[PDB]
RNA sequence: CACAAACGCGUCUCAGAGAUAAUUAAUGAUUUAAUCUUAACCUAAUUAACUCAUAAUAAAUCCAGCCCUAGAACAGGGCACA
């Protein structure tokens, strides 16, 4: 029972995915340059619930997406009831994507890594590697005191924190504290390769967060690539709509494929 | 269509009951504005 | 003046079992946390959330058990 | 433009105009006569 | 009233003047002995920015002022009426006395903020960030000082700076 | 007059909802009566310790009017606490960003500086336009008069009044407008 | 304690300021303005 | 010490409370407190603020009658000031000596 | 770098709208010429700030024990594939 598909509009936005960070790989370009890609595996992406635009923000609708499957025996009663009503096993990470009202998808719809095509810019949101309660030098990068010129019990102290006349410290003072376990977003990550069989996305650059962690992927909201979704499948990628199996690996126009003639300059 | 009494209340039913009580008190003469009891020596 | 508005509606009545229908309108209950409960009370009574919090032993002991009453 | 407390015309073609809440001596023949009352 | 009419007919420009009928003064002024119009109609120390019927009598259809040598007012009343007309125009009165611009009325801007008794121009006053302390306070002027001589039935002086 | 104790107390200390139109009205004069009603200074049974307080619903907030050049001169300064986080917003900019903020700050300043200020502010309802929920509309009792009489425009004057108003001066026929 | 004659205008006492304000000059104001008068 | 100071200040505080209640009850009748007080004094009605507040709280009809009397006295005074006539005197503006 | 991690010397990313101060010219009366206007009507070229689109969190009442790239304690994520 698919919901009606609306035509793509210039002011429209698409829904994202929730993948798993596998690791990092090299990738060489036809010009001889070397880039580093990160593998994001879309294991289980499913639309859980749909929230109306008026009831969520008043400008854009909200689509809820679930991550990889988890066990029923460690989830709460309400979450288990929600997933029982939905008809799907519980997911680990549940996220909300702001999408336009013309790109809404029926809940319970699965999603695949072919939703992104080779050559596109995506934004990646995840919890970075949490380093715990770290010192000021590792947290804010403050220089330390000289090591052996007589300094006593001061090699890593932050030093002065405020001024004498103020008689207090400003709230914006940089001090030791929790570092790392916060949600961060990297913008403008180019995608080079899409592996369809294993649902793998090769995103250029580093991905915030440790390996084997859930990562929220969406399109780039930067003004440079605001209207790149015209050529992409607007609602989502439907493997049944085309009735044609995509190739195993979709490469960009510049990626040097593993099967190459060992390109040489002229 | 002649007002004989009025009563306030938290709800409509309580207000109506208070109005009925006020009307009954006015009919029986036991009102706050009645004559005070006569304490004299006849 | 305007006529008294009367609202009388029983939507819990069932033709199968009136005994269960009667308990359907009485089995309504709800429990919330302290924060949401205080917020709901403040919203209902147009007050702040600071009033609904309880008070300690020192203040609860010093209240007069039998305050004077006039009239 | 020269910012001054007192404005005076340095030639016969300078005109005084109230603009932006201040007084301005504007001259077209001699642009160096542009004066602004502080 | 005189109107200039231009006619274009085959590379020929005809400029002509046409005289129309104009209203005259009312037959009975309360004080015929007064030389000045306002001073003889006993509207001195009476008018204000709210009185639009008097301010609209002598103004150009595009909101421009009228020369005193043609109007006949005394200098003080002329200045006061000029101030009142400026205040009314800034406050939004006299809606029909603005130039007609077919091209400019389509691109709407931010809604006009309601104001009254405005002394300075809206585009020439910088906000007061210091605002002064109690003893030295930068008071905000309201109304024109030329209207301080108006009749005060309550008797309280008009606060020109608040 | 002859009421029982509980209904008499309820009637005496009942809360009242008032309405206040804010179109073409000065914020100071609106806030004066708003503060009076919020404190309950209009009741002979008023007392500081008592909770005598009335609700006020002010509409047409976006159409407020400032006397003089206050739109361009009056400023509102706030500080986020962080260094360099001191902002000064002009009255016009603050009204554009949030219509409610102007009258809200005016009433907050006019209210007394005790702890009851927050309680009586929570009883205040401000709406930019004439779009009031029915749950609030059903509670309104009376509408307070506007403290300032809105002056008429030239086109709003009737032709009979225009003709009745005498022509002070007679323009010459030779002049051109 | 300042000298009798100073350069800073020697701000006066409050009673003296009140006396000056009371004794300020008041020009005679005719009932009718004579400019537009016959 | 605070007990003594507050005993001294209690009279002022209660007088201010009575004045505030009188202002409330008078503005409820559309009359200002200074005008109400001066016009009630001009009528040789020597009622203090305590009694006036008690009447406002518990005798609405009596307080409305007093407000009407004050407004009538104010109107008579304004009419006399406008007229500037010795012969025309208001009904309620007549002064009665001691007996 | 004698721990599966951390780290730089190694690698990736870094943004649209409004708004202005000074200063330019259009139209126009007081001062029927002109004149950017503490005269209006819309004007257009315009600093840095500053806000706003946008971005992140944003599914409440199972938590004994065992692991964790999560953590001072407390908290948080997993324990069905194998
Ligand atoms: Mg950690
Ligand atoms: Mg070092
Ligand atoms: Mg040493
Ligand atoms: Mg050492
Ligand atoms: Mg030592
Ligand atoms: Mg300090
Ligand atoms: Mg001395
Ligand atoms: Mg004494
Ligand atoms: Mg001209
Ligand atoms: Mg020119
Ligand atoms: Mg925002
Ligand atoms: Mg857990
Ligand atoms: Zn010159
Ligand atoms: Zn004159």
């Amino acid at each position: 029972e698919p919901w009606p598909i609306h035509p793509w509009e210039p002011g429209s936005s698409r829904v994202g995915l929730i993948a798993l960070k596998l690791g990092m790989m090299p990738l060489w370009t036809k010009d001889g340059q070397k880039h580093v890609v990160t593998l994001l595996q879309v294991q289980d992406c499913h639309v859980l619930k749909y929230t109306p635009k008026e009831n969520h923000n008043g400008r854009m609708a909200a689509l809820t997406v679930g991550g990889k499957t988890v066990s029923h025996f460690h989830k709460s009663a309400s979450i288990l009831e929600f997933y029982q009503e939905l008809g799907l096993p519980p997911k680990q990470k549940v996220k909300i994507f702001n999408v336009t009202e013309n790109a809404v998808i029926k809940p319970g719809t699965p999603l695949y890594a072919a939703h992104f095509r080779p050559g596109q810019y995506v934004d990646v949101t995840a919890k970075t590697i949490g380093k715990g309660f770290q010192g000021v030098m590792r947290r804010w990068g403050f220089k330390g005191q000289p090591a052996t010129h007589g300094q006593t019990k001061t090699h890593r102290r932050p030093g002065a924190i405020s001024t004498g006349d103020v008689a207090r410290v400003w709230p914006g003072t940089k001090m030791p504290g929790q570092l790392g376990n916060i949600d961060r977003t990297a913008f403008g990550l180019k995608v080079w390769r899409i592996n369809t069989k294993h649902n793998i996305i090769y995103v250029n650059g580093s991905v915030p967060g440790h390996k084997n962690c859930l990562v929220k992927i969406k399109d780039s909201k930067l003004p440079a690539y605001k209207d790149f979704c015209k050529n992409l499948p607007f609602p989502t990628y439907f493997p049944d709509g085309d009735e044609e199996a995509l190739p195993e690996d979709l490469y960009d126009e510049n990626v040097c494929q593993p099967g190459a003639p060992s390109i040489t300059f002229t | 269509r002649k007002l004989i009494a009025e009563g306030p209340g938290e709800t409509v039913l309580v207000a109506e009951e208070e109005a009925a009580r006020v009307a009954l008190r006015k009919l029986f003469g036991f009102t706050e504005n009645r004559r005070p009891w006569d304490y004299s020596k006849p | 003046t305007k006529p008294i508005p009367r609202p009388d509606p029983v939507h819990n009545i069932e033709e199968t079992h009136d005994l269960v229908l009667k308990t359907r309108l009485e089995e309504k209950g709800e429990h919330l946390e302290q924060g949401p409960m205080i917020e709901q009370l403040s919203k209902m009574f147009f007050t702040t959330k600071h009033r609904w919090y309880p008070r300690g032993q020192y203040h609860r002991r010093r209240r007069k058990p039998n305050p004077p009453k006039d009239r | 433009f020269k910012t001054k407390g007192v404005l005076k015309k340095r030639c016969r073609d300078c005109y005084l105009v109230k603009r932006r809440g201040r007084w301005f001596i504007y001259c077209k023949t001699n642009p160096k006569h542009k004066q602004r009352q502080m | 009233f005189r109107e200039v009419v231009e006619i274009l007919d085959g590379k020929t420009t005809i400029i002509e003047g046409r005289i129309t009928e104009t209203p005259q003064e009312s037959p009975n002024p309360p004080n015929p002995t007064g030389q000045c119009p306002i001073c003889r109609w006993n509207l001195k120390h009476k008018y204000n920015y709210e009185d639009v019927l008097l301010l609209s009598q002598f103004i150009r259809p595009h909101g421009g002022m009228l020369p005193r040598r043609i109007t006949g007012l005394c200098q003080e009343e002329h200045l006061k009426i000029e101030e009142c007309v400026k205040m009314a125009h800034r406050a939004g009165l006299l809606p029909n006395h603005r130039p007609k611009l077919p091209e400019g009325f389509v691109p709407k801007s931010k809604p006009r903020l309601n104001r009254y008794l405005t002394r300075w121009s809206p585009r020439s006053v910088k906000p007061i960030y210091n605002k002064g302390h109690r003893w030295n306070k930068v008071r905000m002027p309201v109304g024109s000082p030329l209207l301080k001589d108006n009749v005060s039935y309550s008797g309280r002086p008009l606060l020109l700076y608040h | 007059s002859s009421f029982s104790k509980a209904p008499q107390q309820w009637a005496t200390f009942a809360r009242v909802w008032y309405l206040l139109d804010g179109k073409m009205q000065p914020p100071g004069k609106l806030a004066a009566m708003a503060s009076v009603k919020l404190q309950g200074l209009h009741k002979p049974v008023y007392h500081q310790l008592s909770d005598c307080g009335d609700h006020v619903v002010i509409m047409n907030t976006r159409h407020i009017a400032f006397s003089g050049n206050k739109w361009e001169q009056k400023v509102y300064s706030s500080h986020t606490g962080y260094p360099g986080g001191f902002r000064q917003v002009t009255a016009a900019q603050l009204h554009q960003k949030d219509p409610v903020a102007i009258v809200k700050l005016a009433i907050y300043g006019m209210l007394p500086k005790n702890l009851h200020r927050r309680t009586m502010m929570q009883r205040l309802h401000l709406f930019p336009d004439e779009d009031i929920p029915e749950d609030i509309l059903k509670n309104l009792v009376e509408e307070l008069p506007q403290p300032r009489k809105v002056p008429r425009r030239l086109d709003e004057y009737t032709q009979e009044e225009i003709e009745a108003f005498p022509r002070v001066w007679s323009p010459p026929e030779d002049y051109r407008l | 304690g300042s000298k009798a004659v100073t350069r800073h205008r020697r701000v006066m006492h409050f009673e003296r300021q009140k006396l000056m304000a009371v004794t300020e000059y008041i020009p005679p104001k005719p009932t009718i303005n004579p400019r537009c008068l016959p | 010490v605070k007990c003594t100071r507050a005993r001294r200040l209690k009279k002022r505080s209660l007088r201010t409370l009575w004045i505030n209640r009188i202002t409330a009850a008078s503005q409820e009748h559309g009359l200002k407190y200074p005008a109400f007080i001066i016009n009630l004094i001009k009528c040789q009605v020597e009622l203090n603020r305590k009694v006036l507040a008690d009447l406002a709280i518990y005798e609405p009809k009596t307080f409305k009658s007093l407000a009407a009397l004050a407004k009538r006295r104010r109107e008579e005074g304004f009419a006399a000031a406008l007229g500037d006539g010795k012969e025309p005197d208001g009904i309620f503006s007549r002064v009665v000596q001691h007996r």
